[PDB]
């Protein structure tokens, strides 16, 4: 089993930079490796084929170069749209294997979140459940805290956080933290509390309601 | 255009089987292998094998020549593949994947099939309405067993500040929410509803968000 290193794993990169994807291979594979780019919730898609071939349609900004066991990818001027997780083949020798992909994050100026908490619907409540939903959306960079202070007092437990992918447009992250408790849990408290601490204000975000307002 | 339809999501059980799909369609089936691809989250891209749809030559990796069996219909234009004895090391999204000339291979891609393997039991989403310039409208969706569910907002009609959130898994259920910030002025005059769709329990819901 020929093992492909492709190195790095994850890289920051602004609109306009360029950037450089390294492929190991552990044998020599001449020059059978092929680059694959994939988008969130789509398949893989071809952009270099024989090491240093464009396939069809590919923008110019793509290349790729190498023989035997060092290959190179690069994106001359990284574009909004090129975030993406990217893949490098080798096609020499069966079975063909992969490498474990680089992960590409557009850089973009610090954007504060939008925070937004909800209270339980009635219709929820009638089930038994209680879950606080808190919206914290597009904002920059993706390190971002979420702080539960139930009347005064810290919570940890049913907090259940999620980060969106970042956006192909404006290159933000929206994250969700939801608190979710029993029915009783939820009538027992009053002052319900979800607060973002961001690197770009000092002062937290505040978000809050009263169980009946 | 050459094109790879690939078939719906399955939940099957662990040490049972699943037989997946891959409709062809733009050329001729017996001129192209059919090359099948495994994808995990942590994991990466892995090669299971291909068919030679016509004859039914094959060939398989080494790591799946006993999991996976390959087979296609020239009649369907389909190739198919079956995973036994499955394990939750078998969840995954397979591909299936076609090339093109000479040196040009996996130039054409299915869409993707996602198999979970589990023992735990297919439930329904509940869907839950979110409610409190521009305005911040929700929508919970928790509950739910197995992945996937699709989040539409008016049908697809204000895909412009969507943020739909990857599930968590909680004891064997499914919980994610999407949000979607509008004018002020459109909302309440102008009707918000979240379509959920959930294919392994083949159940859609439409939740009207109101103040």
């Amino acid at each position: 089993d020929i093992v492909i290193t492709q190195s790095p794993k994850f890289m920051s990169t602004s609109v306009g930079d360029r950037v450089s994807i390294t492929c190991k291979a552990s044998q020599d594979v001449s020059t059978a490796v092929a680059w694959f780019q994939q988008k969130p919730g789509q398949s893989p898609k071809l952009l270099i084929y024989s090491a240093s071939y464009r396939y069809t349609g590919v923008p110019d900004r793509f290349t790729g170069s190498g023989s035997g066991t060092d290959f190179t990818f690069t994106i001359s001027s990284v574009q909004a749209e090129d975030l993406a997780v990217y893949y490098c083949q080798q096609h020499y020798s069966t079975p063909w294997t992969f490498g474990g992909g680089t992960k590409l994050e557009i850089k973009r100026a610090d954007a504060a979140p939008t925070v937004s908490i909800f209270p339980p619907s009635s219709e929820q409540l009638t089930s038994g459940g209680a879950s606080v939903v808190c919206f914290l959306n597009n904002f920059y960079p993706k390190d971002i805290n979420v702080k539960w202070k139930i009347d005064g007092s810290e919570r940890q437990n049913g907090v259940l956080n999620s980060w969106t992918d970042q956006d192909s447009k404006d290159s933000t992250y929206s994250m969700s933290s939801t608190l979710t408790l029993t029915k009783d849990e939820y009538e027992r408290h009053n002052s319900y509390t979800c607060e973002a601490t961001h690197k770009t204000s000092t002062s937290p975000i505040v978000k809050s309601f009263n169980r009946n307002e | 255009e050459v094109k790879l339809q690939q078939s719906g999501p399955e939940l099957v059980k662990p040490g049972a089987s699943v037989k997946i799909s891959c409709k062809a369609s733009g050329y001729s089936f017996t001129s192209y292998y059919i090359h099948w691809v495994k994808q995990r989250p942590g994991q990466g891209l892995e090669w299971i094998g291909w068919v030679f749809p016509g004859s039914g030559n094959t060939k398989y990796n080494e790591k799946f020549k006993g999991k996976a069996t390959l087979t296609a219909d020239t009649s369907s234009s389909t190739a198919y593949m079956q995973l036994s004895s499955l394990t939750s090391e078998d969840s995954a999204v397979y591909f299936c994947a076609r090339g093109n000339y000479d040196r040009a291979w996996f130039a054409y891609w299915g869409q993707g099939t996602l198999v979970t393997v589990s023992a735990a039991k297919t439930t329904p989403p509940s869907v839950y309405p979110l409610a409190p310039s521009m305005v911040t409208l929700g929508c919970l969706v928790k509950g739910y067993f197995p992945e996937p569910v699709t989040v539409t907002w008016n049908s697809g009609s204000l895909s412009s500040g969507v943020h739909t959130f990857p599930a968590v898994l909680q004891s064997d259920l499914y919980t994610l929410s999407s949000s979607v910030t509008v004018p002020s002025s459109t909302w309440p005059s102008e009707t918000v509803t979240c379509n959920v769709a959930h294919p392994a329990s083949s159940t859609k819901v439409d939740k009207k968000i109101v103040p």
